[PDB]
């Protein structure tokens, strides 16, 4: 009964995570999940820009934070995830 | 406070809450510039 926007927000990132984590782990390139290709487009673009990788873009700013929550819960340095390496490896 | 009540925390989920920003806030036609075997 707790379900609420707060849960919708958690579900919002879960779906983004499902693609971010998957798209950032499944570097197939031909991924059959439109969400992945579009996320790669986002990740592939995220790095393409150095200013953006610094949080310049709301996409990076928000993604870095989203990454912060995931990279935190994940006590293991996944490896393919750029940010995790930047936070956990550094 | 105007009447709707706190909006910063009460954001009507459209299903693309995050997605929205992901591909629509792209600084410019995404860059695929591949990086040399870095990993």
């Amino acid at each position: 009964a707790t379900q609420s926007p707060g849960d919708s927000r958690r579900l919002s990132i879960q779906r983004a995570i499902q693609s971010l984590v998957h798209a950032a782990q499944c570097r197939n390139a031909n991924c059959s999940l439109p969400s992945c290709q579009k996320m790669k487009r986002v990740v592939q673009h995220t790095k393409g820009c150095k200013r953006k990788t610094n949080g310049g873009c709301p996409i990076c700013k928000q993604l870095i934070a989203l990454a912060a929550y995931h990279a935190k819960h994940c006590q293991e340095n996944k490896c393919p995830v750029p940010f995790c390496l930047n936070i956990k490896q550094k | 406070m105007e009447e709707p009540q706190s909006d910063p925390s009460v954001e009507p989920p459209l299903s693309q809450e995050t997605f929205s920003d992901l591909w629509k806030l792209l600084p410019e036609n995404n860059v695929l510039s591949p990086l040399p075997s870095q990993a």
